[PDB]
């Protein structure tokens, strides 16, 4: 029970799911065809939550693939794990969003949304009990910006109780791959702050850093760039899919963490990370997995916890392990970094211990962090917005789609409303 | 079991029939000797021995062009009781073809019809290849059609005719032919067909890459049209449209029976490539004004009814999208109170070649043809304003007021299309 | 017992029966010759209803083939399943109706009708018990319009109790293959509304749509256009020819559905439908067969149930299946589309479960629908009639056959009497 429906969008977020469902394939023994080959019977006991068991020894990914041009759908279906999906669910347009938020939200967003909302309805009717919806997209492109954000407001009109999480990549701090990355951020900020229950936020540059600092890689591909988020997403629900000594799921992570509904923008953390040969010369145990999390460099969002204040801390472990080896490590590290936290929460460290490791190393941990460090990135992004707005450039596209300045201004004000509230609890102690 | 005989009147119709029955023998594999090394009763009949003869009657008042069949390559095909010759031609005099000479050998040609009508039992249409240029092709045409509605009345009578050109005009009294022949072919013919010589030239020049055409090649274009009209009788397609239906489909009012033929695609040998000729591609070329064979702009009026006779390789759903395009345009527009304006016919037989994949014959009974009569009424007024050439028709027994009786008859003809054009 | 006599007409309806009797051939193990080769003995137990077992291991199709030109009879006898028929029953004219209703009903309709009504009498005398008569023809052509409608009035003069169903194709909504398709509809409407017990109504365009939307076909032939009606007709009487957990026949479908004898114009529905390879990536079970029926696109008559109101619902299943998997699905879907139905019938869903599937997939369902959506098509057809009648065109053919305006006008008024009555119960609730 408590099955989960998967929605994709954009062009970056599809290739992540093109790697993420490969992760879920070997976390359940799923072949590239769709059949079953696992040996551990703990997989089949909760197989239903990410897969419909179709007729005749089949398993299909309960996932909704959405694009606006036939290129990326062709690349998925031709490469690995493309025939595993259902051909009914390759629901995609023909135009391409043109790297415009307004094309993905107003003109071309209204076309394909009806084809999606039946498929959302067909899966939600077919599911016995529904847990929540998940979305993987961009905040820099066109299809990831407008099309995904247009869906979630229609879903909040449908379901009040169902949770919602977007693994949305933050627009980049210093490198500028997108020319109009403020215009794909700020118009996407307003949709995320209203009706997204929890929201995952990953910087681009730290993902380049973690693939270069700890691992010391020379030619990092997107098969190894985007792979770290694929293990990250699996560690969020790894206590759902298998029993544990202390289980967890998506509702336990929500109500523990989010202190007020406008403050729900989180940061990940994963451990352990080695090189190809520099992997045994380290005591890869709980205290090494302890101190690998809490440093500044492990955060996939490029932010310094020293230049900010936390609010809550979640931690999800994998593999069999003891407890006082964990618990004292999950207690003492709050005291060495004592002033970095905030006063008004006793024991803000949420612990979660599954009993199944990844297919690989013996123990693993997934960190879910929340701090006031992220608002300092938005002041750059609000500066990046206003630098392209104090001359009022790039308006005739949105004017051609039809939009006043006030929709730009209030969303920038609502971006500043995020500024006025993460600073508010940071100023408090 | 179903038959459709053919009659050829005048010199211009014979050279049409020389290429037509050239094509029909190549269709069913017939030699020029009536020999072949199933259902083709429409244009042929079987002898006691294994030889087939054409259901054709060749009339002429001059003995010239029939000797070109009696001595030509297609010599042994024809029954010598069919090949009928005269002695003195009408010689571009309609009163000679209608009163003087044609009254004498009228008994022989009409007697050959019932000799053909013995073996016919599914008599479904007549073919009269007559021009309006020559006097023999027009003067005999009026005398011939009067007896047949007395003979049959209920049976179908079709005329694949040749329209006189508004600019490239050979003879002098060609305006005098059309007004006099109007009362016959509007009161006997079930569905007449106009084809102008003038639009054929640019089709030969541009679309067929030969700027200087020959009359042997002008007949090749119309001969492909006549075959594909008979493509439902002589063969089997998924939607066979027989000749009884066309006169019931294309005729909203029993006076309006003047459509125009349009063959497409018309390509050359070197332009057989650089194209794909899909069923949506070629039907837009049908409504192109420079591909039709009548000098009338189709965007100067409205369409009353349209017909499309496909052959070759055709899927109807692929044609269903093609017809949906043409209703969803604006420069192409119908008579509005006729919203069901298509007749589709599919045959699974390829268009044969005379020394491609698919072919389309378009039959569009429209109001664009009504300006061609006004271009010819303007010719007829001034030559009658001088009372020119009255002493030949009156010189061969014709009333002066018989011009004037037929003069207002075109006005009642012209006010038909004007009345149907408005709502 | 309860044998059924088959009559054809037209040119479209013959090619449907040229495919339909191929369907009945492999639903009874009948070879193309006329002998028997089946293995399941449930075929031979009720073989008599569509076949006379002739002398010496023979089986002949109890069917009456009628045309007015020797072309289509030649095409049947030369192609497949032409030698299976009796050469005595190829009863056909020589003229062709000329796409005139009045030629098929007045002049040439009186000729061949005497040759048919003995063959109808010879089969009805030979049948032990007679169930009803079935007719497959056109409403656009000449032979399907006049000749078939002239027969049924003579049959209602014969048999009061015997049922009658015409699988008559509706004239096309937007494409105009027939020039005089109002003049073949409206003069055929008056015969159908008087003395046809139930009447099947199929639009052309939705048959193109279902062959293109669900199946995604490129070059659909009439062997696949008209094949969907051939499986549809077989699903009407599939509970007769074989036992079931809840049997049904043509009289049970009549009295359940038709609420008043002037409202009996129905719409079909068939499930499942896949592609050639997109056939396993779906849980082809009862809830998939549930929701495949009730959408607007499955109706072979192009009509929106959202723009109308139902009256009754029949459903015929095939293959072995459970019941609460069916019954709750056949109960709950009335509540989600609650306002679309009408008030004054409790539980308007008639269920029928045979125990024999098609030769092929494991389970199958046939939907028989009745709604007020069809009358909105006739207002187009009455507009198509009056557009060719407000100028009084095309009259001299019918004047040449001999007919006043009042026969055109009262049938148009009787067409409006169909308008005044499907609107009447739709306005009521
Ligand atoms: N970490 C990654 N970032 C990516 C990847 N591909 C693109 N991007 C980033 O995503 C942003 C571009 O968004 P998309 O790839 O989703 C383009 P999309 O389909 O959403 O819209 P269009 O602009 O209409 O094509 C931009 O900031 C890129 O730097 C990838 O594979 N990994
Ligand atoms: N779904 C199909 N519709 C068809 C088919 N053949 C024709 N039609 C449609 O049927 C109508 C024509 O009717 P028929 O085929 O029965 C011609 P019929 O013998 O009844 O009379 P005539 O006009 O005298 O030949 C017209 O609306 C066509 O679009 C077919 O195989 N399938
Ligand atoms: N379709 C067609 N028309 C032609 C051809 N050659 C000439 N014509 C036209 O035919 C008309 C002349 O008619 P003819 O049939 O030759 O003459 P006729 O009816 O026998 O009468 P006379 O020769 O005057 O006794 C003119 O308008 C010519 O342009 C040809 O090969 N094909
Ligand atoms: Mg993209
Ligand atoms: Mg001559
Ligand atoms: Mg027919």
């Amino acid at each position: 029970m408590r099955e989960i429906v998967h929605i994709q969008a954009g062009q970056c977020g599809n290739q992540i799911g093109a790697k993420f469902w490969e992760v879920i394939s070997d976390e359940h023994g799923i072949d590239p065809t769709g059949s079953y080959h696992g040996d551990s019977d703990l997989q089949l006991e909760r197989i239903n939550v990410y897969y419909n068991e179709a007729a005749g020894n089949k398993y299909v990914p309960r996932a909704i693939l959405v694009d606006l041009e036939p290129g990326t759908m062709d690349s998925v279906r031709s490469g690995p794990f493309g025939q595993i999906f259902r051909p009914d669910n390759f629901v995609f347009g023909q135009s391409g969003a043109g790297n415009n938020w307004a094309k993905g939200h107003y003109t071309e967003g209204a076309e394909l949304v009806d084809s999606v909302l039946d498929v959302v309805r067909k899966e939600s009717e077919s599911c016995d009990c529904l847990q929540g919806f998940q979305l993987t997209h961009s905040l820099g492109g066109g299809t990831g910006s407008g099309m995904g954000t247009l869906l979630i407001s229609k879903i909040r009109e449908e379901y009040p109780d169902r949770i919602m999480n977007t693994f949305s990549v933050v627009p980049s701090p210093k490198v500028s791959d997108t020319v109009v990355e403020p215009y794909n951020a700020t118009l996407s900020v307003h949709q995320l702050v209203e009706n997204t229950d929890e929201t995952y936020c990953i910087d681009n540059e730290a993902l380049y850093d973690i693939c270069f600092r700890t691992l010391k890689l020379t030619t990092p591909t997107y098969g190894d760039l985007n792979h770290l988020v694929s293990a990250t997403m699996s560690g969020v629900t790894t206590c759902l899919r298998f029993p544990g000594q202390l289980n967890a799921d998506l509702r336990k992570l929500a109500v523990n963490m989010v202190p007020f509904p406008r403050l729900h923008f989180f940061m990940p953390g994963f451990a352990p990370l080695t090189s190809r040969g520099s992997q045994q010369y380290r005591a890869l145990t709980v205290p090494e997995l302890t101190q690998q999390m809490f440093d500044a460099k492990n955060m996939m969002a490029a932010c310094d916890p020293r230049h900010g204040r936390y609010l809550t801390v979640a931690a999800v472990f994998r593999g069999r392990m003891s407890m006082k080896e964990v618990d004292e490590q999950m207690l003492n590290v709050q005291n060495k970094n004592s002033s970095y936290f905030v006063e008004w929460i006793p024991n803000n460290v949420k612990t979660a211990v599954c009993d199944i490791p990844p297919r690989g190393l013996k123990m693993s941990a997934t960190f879910i962090g929340n701090s006031t460090a992220i608002q300092e990135l938005f002041k750059r992004i609000s500066e990046q917005f206003t630098a392209m707005f104090r001359r009022k450039a790039f308006l005739h596209w949105y004017t051609g789609e039809g939009m006043d300045e006030m929709e730009f201004t209030e969303a920038e004000s609502n971006m500043n409303d995020l500024v006025s509230e993460y600073q508010q609890y940071q100023d408090a102690t | 079991m179903r038959e459709c005989i053919s009659i050829h009147v005048g010199q211009a119709g014979v050279q049409i029939g020389n290429a037509c029955w050239e094509l029909y023998c190549l269709e069913h594999g017939i030699q020029p000797d009536g020999q072949m090394p199933d259902s083709f009763n429409t244009f042929f009949s079987e002898t006691g021995a294994g030889k087939h003869v054409p259901r054709a009657v060749f009339v002429d008042l001059e003995p010239t062009v029939i000797d070109e069949v009696r001595t030509g390559t297609y010599r042994q095909l024809f029954h010598p009781e069919q090949l009928i010759t005269g002695k003195e031609d009408a010689a571009n005099n309609y009163a000679r073809g209608h009163y003087t000479i044609g009254k004498e050998i009228i008994d022989l040609v009409l007697d050959r019809i019932r000799k053909l009508a013995d073996q016919c039992t599914g008599l479904q249409g007549f073919l009269v290849f007559h021009s309006f240029g020559g006097g023999t092709g027009s003067g005999f045409t009026s005398l011939l059609m009067e007896r047949l509605s007395v003979d049959y009345g209920k049976k179908s009578k079709l005329e694949f005719s040749i329209y006189p050109a508004p600019q490239v005009s050979t003879a002098v009294v060609e305006p005098y032919n059309s007004i006099l022949t109007t009362h016959t072919t509007l009161e006997h013919s079930d569905c007449a067909f106009m084809v102008d010589n003038e639009a054929i030239y640019d089709i030969c020049r541009r679309n067929l890459d030969i700027e200087r055409p020959t009359y042997t090649n002008l007949n090749r274009l119309i001969s492909q049209i006549v075959s594909s009209i008979t493509a439902s009788l002589r063969f089997d397609g998924a939607l066979n449209v027989d000749l009884t239906e066309f006169q019931t489909n294309l005729v909203p009012y029993p006076r309006i029976h003047f459509p125009l033929a349009t063959y497409a695609p018309v390509i050359s040998a070197e332009k057989a490539y650089h194209e794909q000729l899909s069923v949506a591609e070629i039907t837009n070329a049908c409504f192109e004004p420079a591909n039709q064979m009548v000098k009338c702009d189709p965007r100067h009026g409205k369409y009353m009814a349209c017909c499309l006779l496909y052959r070759g390789d055709v899927v109807p759903k692929d044609v269903n999208a093609a017809i949906a395009t043409i209703k969803t345009k604006r420069s192409i527009q119908f008579v509005d109170w006729c919203p069901t304006g298509f007749k589709v016919g599919i045959n699974y037989q390829p268009p044969t070649v005379v020394p491609v994949q698919r072919a389309v014959c378009m039959l569009s009974n429209t109001t664009a043809i009504a300006e061609a009569w006004a271009r010819l009424d303007h010719k007829f007024d001034l030559m009658y304003a001088k009372r020119a050439f009255v002493h030949w028709y009156v010189g061969e027994g014709m009333e002066e007021g018989e011009f004037s009786e037929a003069r207002e008859d075109m006005a009642a003809l012209e006010k038909d299309y004007e009345e149907v054009g408005v709502d």
